């Protein structure tokens, strides 16, 4: 497998910004097939991986416990985006706003 | 009576459109990525993500 990045990089929180769109999207993305019981094509491919994860987080029963490849990341990810509210949050403020660009 | 302190990845994105991160996700190039990054507790001024 190979070993050498737990704490990964300070340019992760950029990208966690950036993912959590590949997983905001993967997210309703991974819903919108569960809800209706049927799947569409996606436009962006990326998702699938999300897709992969978002379901391992179903049998994924450690969470935060959990390394199983972005297992804890879409688990601690999701979660900053699920408990962070107001303060110099640009990740879900902005996102939640969405009123130019 | 039907208490309940959290659900299953609730995030505030369930108001959001699909449509419009798909704009940005080719504005910035999420759609075009070959390689993954890690996603790890790096930064410090992060650390707000332990939710430990
Ligand atoms: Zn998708
Ligand atoms: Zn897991
Ligand atoms: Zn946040």
């Amino acid at each position: 497998m190979g070993s050498g990045a737990h704490t990964a990089d300070p340019e992760k929180r950029k990208l966690i910004q950036q993912q959590l769109v590949l997983l905001l999207h993967a997210h309703k993305c991974q819903r919108r097939e569960q809800a209706n019981g049927e799947v569409r094509q996606c436009n962006l491919p990326h998702c699938r991986t999300m897709k992969n994860v978002l379901n391992h987080m179903t049998h994924c029963q450690s969470g935060k416990s959990c390394q199983v490849a972005h297992c804890a990341s879409s688990r601690q990810i999701i979660s900053h985006w699920k408990n962070c509210t107001r303060h110099d949050c640009p990740v879900c403020l902005p996102l939640k706003n969405a009123g130019d660009k | 009576g039907s208490g309940s302190g959290s659900g299953s990845n609730v995030i505030d994105t369930d108001f959001i459109d699909e449509e419009v991160l798909m704009s940005l996700v080719i504005e910035m190039g999420l759609d075009r990525i070959k390689e993954l990054p890690e996603l790890w507790l790096g930064q410090n001024e992060f650390d707000f993500m332990t939710d430990f």
